[PDB]
């Protein structure tokens, strides 16, 4: 018939010693689940660890390149740069500006309405000798090389998206966000100058 | 009762479960790392630069 | 309304120095029903004793010593009364419906059966071959075999996994003695209940019972009622496959709390929510019961029903569906999903309906003499006293959504379920699948 | 200053095996340089010697080096 | 080939238990390790042979080569 | 000198498919002819063969086998499919022959 | 004759899967390389930069780089010109090109000891045996002019004369500069030279083992757990009558 | 459909290939190689692609570029190591996979099997190129022979060559195009790997008993997803132990010497996973014959399916062919050893012997022992 | 205070009988009894009855299919339709205040059906199954046919739509069927657990039709039909009848009594594994009387003969005035008992309030059953043996006799 079928004995055969009738399965196993999920929890855990690192590694596997240089110092004969002109030098992976400013330029650069600047800084706090201005030839917007002796502010201009810079290297008009970078530098004599 | 308290709180709700995996991973890390390093460095005393760093930085 | 509830007559009870509790609810109704509801069942049978209570049921009527077959039936037939009965796993009952103008006559008759069955060794040997047949019918009621199996595995190893009818071996070999053994052992006053409903007057009933149930207890034992062995639930499965059958049945459940436990109310409201469906209804727009709705839209089942079958100290909260060989899965999936929804994100809107629907069955549960009697009998036997629809009203009128979740999750969430499935069940996925179906990827 | 190598090689050139080889060699050497026209070489013999020698030179030499 | 359309199967009953109700561990020692052996011993005599054999051919062959490398004491006794 | 009979019982126990509790015919790979044969198989024998195979799968999947007692014996192995199979083949060869 | 002598095995302080490199011993090796080998052997893939933090100090290595003048970029008139070696330069080639070296070495070509240890079977064991291992050719065997016998080298006649003998230099750490000793220190250098990772790589292997160890078992329990439902399972054939 | 795991043109694919996919209940480890294989294809593509970010296809820079990648790119050494050794765990796995298949008649599933043979071939080809990439002695001389290997084809030969690689001798042109093939082929592998599984899924996976498994069959997921993630970690520990403890264990040191177009080193040994073939090539003293023999050594796989005579699929109940099987596996193992040896009498012969036992154990013994066992059953 | 509150009846000017009865039960159940049915069908439109029976939940002019089902359910209601060859009862049940709510839907369902061409063309396939399940009980098959052989016209029509017409019932045929029968004069707004003033104050909206009897079925012509369904079910079903007894029809109570007089007789008059009873259907202008016998196949002929002889000799004076005494008592029970369950009781107060307009108290209803005895019965049985007989059968029948063989 069917009244004749019976579920076999899974006794010691399998069942964990908290499951052998006359006493609730409940209350017992709902502790057993704990263990069986603990293994699991932990595995996800260990795996997590493993994963976190394989990614970390395989992520720095490009970020930079353990091939980084340094050259912080460069000597420049200030007489190479006569009044009115800006010379561009090869330096540390990006251009470097060194300019001889005229009476007029230095004057206009101080005459700048500082409270109205995108990046507020007075010409005199950005340079040491007012007839000498030094800048990093990289536009702050998206990285193009600003063109010296171009633009509406007698400083520079970036042909990529139209940022206008002054003789102080400050951003005035256009999209650039902050003023041109001023490197670390000092004059070792009358016609000598060192950047970095 | 660890297991039971662990299940009842941590493992039961799929929510909680994960959340502890994260917090658990954190602890497992800090802990596993320090240790492995220890074990490691120990098994190599005085051979590491960390260990010699001193003949130009004492020990 | 609430008044309609309060204005309903109280249920009278009164125990004998015997053990027999006599309860009854009165009404105008000429007719009525009366009976004895024993605390006997297959759960009380042994390995060799399994079947008794049933084989017995089949002779309880075929006459007593006092009045042989011809006489009992004749005396009953002749008075236009109906004497019918049944035997479950933990509850046996014998009842008659007469014109109350016979409370006394019926009572005596009842008494004469729970006490003096002929048990004619000849009448037996005949009922033997009858049950053995009747049992062969029971077999092709897939709707049934599916539940026995459920118990068969959900309570594997304990008394509850034994079916009421009993193995075909026991039926073929029970002895005139065994039936008596069963009788004399379990049909004792402290466990039986004389209940009745109709135009009967309690007192007359007392005195009548008090008069034909002249039982007498000497020892302390006589006066005490034995508590059964506890039944171990076991999240497991039993698959009796046959792709020969028209379609497949599936039933899955969790261990339930047991009569006593107050949550069975909250829990009752839950099952009220997903409800039950059948292809004859009239509502692909059905009430919430998405299972139903989804059942309808996606033609998932021929039928499905929810249930909280409960016992003294355990029980089975689950569901059952019938379906084409082909939609078994989506059905389980879609349904098991509803269990989660139920204890994970049930709304007030639902319980609101849930409750009322219940209160509607709560009521029609007592629709007539017999049914009412059926509750008093059960009530006392399992709850202790009677539970007034005014009580049930309160109990379940205080269930809020939050409470349903609380409970359903308490009894459903991440529990290892019991599955049963006969038929062309190849499409039903392994246990693990339907197991991880118990926790929602909340 | 004395190279623990030569020191340990001394000891090692006396372990049973070596002597066995050294001899086997000494014979080959004085056996070839003894004739005016022969193709034989004493590389083999020499190797067996060396091999056995340095083998222990190696199982101890690094103990005395810093 | 999906589920529900694989074969005509009839009259097979199976009984299984929640992984939480039994023990994955299982019965090592009782039935566990015994079967393991029941298998080493069952094929050790079908597998090893060819491998063992090669081993020899290996050893033989190399040795032979290594031997064929040394001088024949008598290649020039004169 | 040396009975093929003697040999067959050798191979039969050597093969060892009887340890899983299945007959010879339970193992024949199911190519076109076998499929058509098994398809003619009376429902008795079919359902048996099914169970037989499923039992085996379950054993194999457990790594265990049948207790020594239950292994079928060489002389008791029943070629329940061989006959049907042959007819199938000659039925076919006949067609093939004709289509020339 | 294809008859050769294979080098024995020395118990290098760094041999073991978990054992690092004797950094101090490498410092010396650097020295023996820098003061004696680096005049015939280029080591193109290494640079002062590496020494920093492994066996040397930044300022120490900086200064150590200064000692070399290197030919650098075009002027403003465009003309190679010399200048102090930066920390970034690689170790100095002793020759402009191979033929230049071959000329300066009786015709032979001294290899670049960058990947030498792993360009030769036996690595240090070999290189070590080679350096500390010259001698008189046994009888019948005559090594030609310009060569020198060394049984360890394939062919027995190398083009390199014994480059290392007692006192050839003075380990400033106050270590007995015996040939054997100084030969060891070179090799241990040569190894790190071939694979700076070495230490990192092993510490890594360690952690790896522990995880496999902790994870495979855990996922093993899990696999079992799930499968039980089947292993445990029980079939049964119950046809009608 | 409510499912969503069955109603999504894309999502269904996953839930139709890794979940719900019916798989025989009885499946041994010997079925793990495959998912591993796929993983190798991933590992490789990932690391390799990562490694190609720093390679520089060009004679004057190739070699050094690799070195720079290890010595300078953070973990570049780890990356290369994993890439280098993955090649191996890849062949190991593929080899085991082919084995399994051969000894369960998995080959009866023809298309799945034939595409397979294409994968082996491609894998082999993609692995030849690439090794040519770091441009060390081995890289170069490998390139010169394997390419020159096509010279044997008459007429269209010497031509195909002086086209195969750059112009008229392994040189820059032939390097830059190799980097290209190597970058391109792994994808073609993944491609064919899709087709492969496709023909597979048409017919269920096989199973060790060699008898229908429709009687059982579990949902891929709960089960095999786990079984595989396990096989993953097991065959992951060895390979990571190599890449971390003995990296050049399986890799010839000779290849640490930049290429010299004027000196092929004495003792040129092809990378292990190619030895057996190699062995066969040299031991049939003819440019052509040798080549044909080579051809056949691998190309033979296509005929395996037509050499099946057993009335049974797998050969679990074929004690006879069963040992014949291991004779072969070892026969192979020997050809490998023999392949790592110089050409002297102690060997050579052993060579052409094994290199023959191979072909017969396949074209002749097997089918024979085959029908034989049948008759020992009355078939 | 006692719950006695006489069931008031108030026939509105239309003819819409309204019978209530507050019984204070918590759950009340209202219901619209109608003199509709499958008896008013023609060669065509057949089954429209059945399809109408299922269109219960289709949209109305006051509420949509949706709202109606979810509205009734929102309260824990029940809306269902019970129907006979000559009467349709649309009941609905709930409780407390919700009765008021539950009504709107009931109202609309019976008076504002706007049977939408899609909703129906889209529902008809349901007949197929509704019928498929019904026919799972061989009893229904036999009886369906019985009536087919017992009659030749209305009432002999099927209760379950014939197959060939499953997809052909038009949206039209439905309205036309409602309009011609669902009229005030042949309807009744019966109900329980309700105050009568309340239940009346609703029949005011329910006023939206008048046409007394819209189509009045044709009288029922009798015939001694005989149809056999060879199908092999291991066990035969048989039913034998002879026209007789109309509802209200005096001669009726006789058979009800003969119905019980018979039984202990036919059953106890046939020995072996079987089942046999006294059949009795009382219709408006006719009825049927006899006996169905589920019997094992081969023992088919035996059982029907035996059970027939019993109805025979029970006519030839084989009835003790005692038999009649007992049987008169069983009816008293089966009547009274089968009135406990509020649905089977709302059936009494309704069935009457429609057929008559009155309400015979359980007193005289007995005084009427009591009223007759020995007097008839024996005679009632005679009428069976003499009148023409129409038999119906389902099963192997290879061993089942025909009427021409008695
Ligand atoms: C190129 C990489 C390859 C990958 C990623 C791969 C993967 C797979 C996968 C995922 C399976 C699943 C079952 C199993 O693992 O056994 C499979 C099966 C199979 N493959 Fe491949 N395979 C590749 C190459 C090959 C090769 C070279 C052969 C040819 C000998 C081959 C022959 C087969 C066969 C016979 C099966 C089906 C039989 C069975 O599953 O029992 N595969 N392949
Ligand atoms: C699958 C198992 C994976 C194991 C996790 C790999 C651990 C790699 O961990 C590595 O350890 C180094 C030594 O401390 C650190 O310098 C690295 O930054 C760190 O990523
Ligand atoms: S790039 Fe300088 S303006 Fe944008």
């Amino acid at each position: 018939s069917h009244t004749d079928i019976k579920v076999p004995n899974f006794s010691d055969y399998r069942r964990p010693p908290d499951d052998y009738s006359t006493k609730s399965s409940r209350e017992s196993d709902p502790s057993r689940k704990g263990f069986s999920y603990l293994v699991t929890a932990v595995t996800t855990l260990g795996v997590a660890y493993a994963a976190k690192n394989v990614v970390t590694q395989f992520v720095s596997s490009m970020s930079a390149s353990a091939d980084v240089l340094a050259m912080s110092k460069i000597e420049i004969k200030l007489s190479d740069i006569p009044e009115g002109k800006n010379m561009a030098f090869k330096w540390r992976g990006k251009p470097l500006f060194v300019r001889h400013r005229t009476k007029k330029e230095i004057d206009q650069e101080a005459a700048v309405e500082v409270s109205q600047l995108r990046d507020p800084q007075h010409d005199l706090e950005r340079v040491k000798k007012p007839e000498w201005v030094i800048l990093i030839g990289v536009c702050t917007h998206l990285g193009c090389v600003p063109i010296a002796n171009a633009g509406d502010f007698g400083g520079y201009y970036c042909p990529c998206h139209g940022s206008h810079y002054d003789a102080s290297g400050r951003i005035r008009k256009g999209p650039a966000p902050l003023n041109l970078e001023v490197p670390s530098y000092e004059f070792t004599s009358d016609d000598m100058v060192i950047v970095g | 009762t660890l297991t039971a308290r662990l299940y009842s709180l941590l493992f039961r709700r799929t929510s909680t479960f994960a959340l502890t995996i994260v917090v658990g991973a954190l602890l497992f890390e800090r802990a596993f790392d320090q240790g492995a390093d220890a074990i490691y460095e120990h098994i190599n005393e005085g051979k590491l630069w960390k260990h010699i760093k001193h003949k130009y930085e004492n020990k | 309304y609430a008044q309609a509830l309060q204005s309903v007559p109280e249920t009278q009870v009164s125990q004998l120095d015997n053990g027999v509790r006599v309860a009854s609810e009165q009404s105008s109704q000429p007719t009525c029903t009366v009976g004895v509801w024993i605390d006997a069942g297959s759960r009380y049978e042994s390995e060799k004793n399994n079947g008794a209570g049933y084989f017995l049921e089949h002779l309880a009527f075929k006459g007593t010593k006092n009045r042989p077959q011809n006489a009992l039936e004749k005396e009953v037939e002749s008075m236009g009364a109906h004497l019918n009965a049944y035997s479950s796993r933990e509850h046996t009952a014998y009842y008659i419906k007469a014109l109350s103008k016979d409370v006394p006559k019926a009572v005596e008759l009842l008494a004469d059966i729970v006490q003096n069955c002929s048990l004619e060794d000849s009448q037996i040997e005949k009922e033997r071959d009858v049950i053995v047949r009747e049992l062969q019918e029971n077999d092709t009621s897939m709707r049934e075999v599916v539940f026995n199996y459920l118990h068969a595995t959900a309570f594997q190893g304990t008394g509850l996994a034994q079916s009421v009818e009993g193995p075909s071996e026991n039926i073929r070999k029970l002895s005139r003695a065994d039936l008596t053994e069963y009788l004399s052992t379990h049909y004792t006053a402290p466990r039986m209940v004389l209940a009745a409903a109709g135009g009967v007057e309690h007192q007359q009933l007392l005195e009548l019972a008090q008069k034909h149930f002249g039982g007498v207890p000497f020892t302390y034992d006589d006066d005490a009622v034995p508590t059964l062995s506890k039944c171990r639930f076991t999240g497991s499965q039993i698959r009796h496959r046959e792709d020969g059958l028209p379609l497949a049945h599936v039933a899955i459940a969790v261990e339930g709390p047991g009569w006593a436990h107050p949550d069975l109310v909250a829990l009752q409201v839950a099952n009220a929510i997903i409800g039950h469906y059948d292809r004859t209804y009239g509502g692909g727009l059905h009430s919430s019961s998405p299972l139903a709705s989804i059942a309808v839209t996606n033609k998932l089942c021929q039928s499905f029903q929810t249930f909280s079958i409960c016992y003294s100290e355990t029980g089975l909260f689950g569901f059952y569906f019938v379906c084409d060989r082909m939609s078994i899965d989506d059905m389980m999936f879609v349904l098991q999903g509803q269990w989660m929804r139920l204890c994970t994100s049930i709304s007030e809107s639902e319980v609101l309906r849930g409750k009322n629907f219940l209160r509607n069955a709560l009521v029609s549960h007592l629709d007539g003499t017999t049914p009412v009697c059926e509750d008093i009998g059960r009530e006392l036997l399992t709850y202790g006293r009677r539970i007034p629809l005014e009580e049930w009203e309160e109990r379940l009128a205080e269930v809020d959504a939050r409470m349903v979740r609380e409970v359903c999750s308490k009894y459903i969430y991440d529990q290892c379920p019991a599955v049963a499935g006969p038929g062309p069940i190849e499409q039903l996925p392994d246990y693990n699948r339907i197991r991880s179906g118990m926790f929602w990827l909340r | 200053l004395v190279d623990p190598l030569t020191t340990v090689r001394e000891q090692c050139e006396q372990l049973e095996k070596c002597v066995k080889a050294r001899e086997r060699l000494e014979l080959c050497d004085e056996r070839v340089s003894s004739r005016s026209q022969t193709e034989e070489d004493c590389t083999e013999e020499l190797f067996d010697f060396l091999h056995a020698r340095d083998h222990c030179v190696a199982h101890k030499l690094f103990n005395s080096l810093k | 080939r999906q589920f529900g359309h694989l074969t005509r199967v009839r009259h097979l009953i199976t009984y299984s238990l929640s992984p939480f109700e039994q023990r994955p561990f299982p019965h090592y020692f009782s039935k566990g390790v015994p079967n393991v052996w029941r298998r080493l011993r069952a094929c050790i005599l079908r597998v090893a042979p060819p491998f063992l054999a090669f081993y020899l051919l290996y050893t033989w062959g190399t040795q032979e080569f290594e031997k064929s490398k040394r001088k024949n004491p008598a290649a020039y006794v004169n | 000198s040396r009975w093929l009979e003697g040999i067959r019982k050798w191979y039969y126990n050597a093969a060892g498919f009887n340890k899983y509790g299945l007959m010879r015919d339970d193992t024949i790979y199911e190519n076109d002819d076998v499929k058509e044969a098994i398809r003619r198989l009376p429902e008795n024998l079919y359902d048996d063969r099914m169970f037989r195979i499923k039992r085996a799968l379950d054993l194999n999947m457990r790594q265990q086998i049948l207790p020594k007692e239950q292994w079928t014996k060489y002389e008791e192995d029943v070629p329940y499919l061989e006959p049907y199979l042959k007819e199938v083949i000659r039925e076919r060869k006949e067609r093939e022959e004709w289509d020339k | 004759s294809d008859l050769e002598l294979h080098p024995p095995s020395y118990p290098w302080s760094h041999r073991g899967p978990l054992s690092s490199l004797d950094h101090t011993s490498i410092r010396r090796g650097f020295q023996v390389y820098k003061q004696v080998c680096s005049s015939c052997h280029s080591m193109d893939y290494v640079a002062y930069r590496h020494l920093v933090g492994v066996c040397y100090t930044e300022d120490e290595a900086k200064a150590l780089a200064e000692e070399v003048e290197v030919q650098d970029g075009p002027n403003e008139d465009g003309e190679m010109f010399m200048r102090p070696g930066k920390l970034s330069d690689y170790f100095p080639k002793p020759y402009p090109n191979p033929e230049a070296a071959r000329a300066a070495n009786n015709g032979a070509l001294p290899p670049d000891l960058s990947y030498i240890v792993r360009a030769r079977h036996g690595g240090e064991d070999y290189v070590f045996s080679l350096l500390t291992g010259y001698c008189e050719p046994p009888t019948g065997v005559s090594v030609r002019e310009g060569l020198y016998f060394n049984p360890y080298f394939p062919g027995q006649a190398i083009g390199m004369a014994p480059p290392i003998y007692n006192d050839v230099l003075e380990f400033d750490d106050g270590t007995p500069a015996t040939m054997s000793q100084v030969a060891k220190d070179v090799c241990t250098f040569l190894r790190w030279a071939a694979e700076p990772e070495h230490d990192h790589r092993k510490r890594m292997g360690l952690k790896m083992l522990l995880m496999m160890g902790l994870l495979v078992p855990l996922v093993y329990y899990m696999k079992r757990h799930k499968w039980s439902v089947l292993k445990s399972r029980k079939l049964a054939y119950r046809p009608p009558k | 459909a409510p499912n969503i795991r069955k109603s999504h043109p894309l999502l269904k694919m996953i839930n139709n290939s890794l979940i719900d996919l019916p798989a025989p209940s009885n499946i041994s480890a010997w079925w793990n190689f495959g998912s591993l294989l796929a993983v190798c294809l991933m590992t490789q593509i990932l690391t390799g692609l990562l490694l190609a970010m720093h390679y520089t296809a060009d004679t004057s820079l190739a070699f050094s570029s690799v070195a720079h990648t290890c010595r300078n790119v953070q973990y570049g050494w780890l990356i290369r190591n994993l890439h280098a050794n993955g090649a191996s765990f890849f062949f190991i796995c593929i080899f085991l996979h082919i084995g399994r298949g051969l000894y369960y008649g998995s080959y009866l599933y023809k298309e799945t099997w034939n595409t397979g043979v294409i994968l082996l071939l491609t894998l082999m080809a993609t692995a030849f190129v690439g090794y040519v990439l770091p441009w060390g002695q081995m890289s170069f001389w490998g390139a010169t022979v394997i390419t020159n290997l096509f010279s044997a084809i008459p007429y269209i030969g010497h031509t195909l060559v002086e086209w195969a690689w750059g112009g008229f001798s392994v040189d820059n042109p032939t390097l830059t195009r190799f980097f290209a093939l190597h970058f391109l082929l792994p994808f073609a592998i993944a491609g064919i790997t899709i087709i492969h599984l496709t023909f597979l899924h048409e017919s269920g996976s096989n199973n060790p008993l060699g008898i229908s498994s429709d009687s059982d069959k579990i949902p891929f997921h709960p089960y095999y997803s786990f079984k595989d993630i396990l096989g993953l970690t097991l065959m992951l520990t060895p390979f990571l132990t190599l890449a971390l403890f003995s990296p050049n264990l399986l890799g010839d040191p000779e290849n640490f010497t930049p290429a010299n177009p004027l000196v092929t080193p004495p003792h040129i040994k092809p990378e292990w996973y190619f030895l057996f073939a190699y062995a066969i090539l040299r031991s049939i003293p003819n440019k052509l014959g040798g080549v044909l023999a080579l051809a056949a050594s691998v190309l033979i796989l296509f005929l395996i399916p037509f050499l099946h005579k057993s009335k049974q699929r797998t050969m679990t109940f074929r004690p006879l062919s069963q040992t014949l099987f291991w004779l072969l596996v070892a026969n192979l193992l020997i050809l490998t050893w023999i392949g790592s040896q110089p050409v002297e009498h102690p060997f050579i012969i052993i060579g052409q012997m094994a290199s023959l036992s191979y072909f017969t154990i396949l074209l002749i013994l097997f089918p024979t022992i085959g029908t034989l066992e049948n008759k020992m059953l009355n078939y | 205070p006692p719950h006695p509150q006489d069931l008031e009846i108030t026939k509105l000017p239309n003819g819409l009988v309204i019978a209530s009865l507050e019984n204070y039960s918590p759950g009340s159940t209202i219901g619209v009894f109608i003199k509709a049915g499958s008896r008013y069908e023609n060669s065509s439109n057949l089954g429209t009855s059945h399809l109408l029976r299922l269109a219960s939940s289709l949209t109305t002019k006051g509420a949509s299919s949706f709202k109606i089902t979810r509205g009734i359910e929102a309260v824990g209601g029940k809306l269902s339709v019970e129907s006979t060859r000559e009467n349709m009862a649309y009941t609905v049940e709930c409780l407390r205040d919700d009765v008021e709510i539950l009504m709107e839907f009931l109202l609309n369902v019976t008076t504002a059906p706007e049977f939408r061409p899609w909703e129906v063309a889209d529902l008809q396939p349901q007949l197929k199954i509704d019928k498929a399940v019904a026919f799972q009980n061989p009893q229904t098959h036999v009886i369906e046919n019985l009536h087919a052989a017992a009659y030749r016209n209305a009432l002999a029509d099927s209760l379950y739509c014939p197959d060939y017409r499953i997809g052909k019932v038009t949206s039209v045929e439905l309205h036309d069927f409602v309009q011609n029968h669902f009229t005030s004069a042949r309807m009744a707004l019966v109900g329980l657990g309700v105050s009568h003033p309340v239940l009346k104050n609703v029949a005011e909206q329910l006023l939206n039709i008048r046409g007394g009897l819209g189509l009045s079925g044709a009288k029922a012509k009798y015939r001694g039909g005989e149809i056999r369904e060879q199908n092999g079910d291991s066990l035969v079903h048989a039913a034998i009848v002879a026209e007789s007894a109309a509802i209200g029809g005096a001669e009726a109570n006789a058979f009800s009594v003969l119905q019980h007089v018979l039984g202990a007789n036919p059953h106890v008059k046939r020995g072996n594994p079987f089942d046999v009873s006294a059949f009795n259907a009382s219709y408006s202008d006719s009825g049927l009387f006899g006996f169905y016998t589920i019997s094992q196949a081969a023992y088919a002929g035996q059982v029907i003969k035996a059970a027939y002889n019993q109805v025979k000799t029970i006519a030839q004076g084989n009835v003790s005035n005692e038999n009649v005494q007992a049987a008169k008592n069983k009816l008293k029970a089966k009547y009274l008992m089968s009135v406990e369950s509020s649905e089977g009781f709302l059936e009494e107060v309704g069935s009457q309030a429609l057929a008559a307009g009155s309400y015979n108290p359980p007193s005289t209803v007995l005084q009427q059953i009591d009223a007759v005895a020995d007097a008839d019965v024996i005679k009632a049985a005679k009428k069976f043996v003499s009148r023409q007989k129409s038999m119906a059968a389902s099963g192997n029948l290879g061993h089942t006799p025909f009427v021409d063989e008695l």
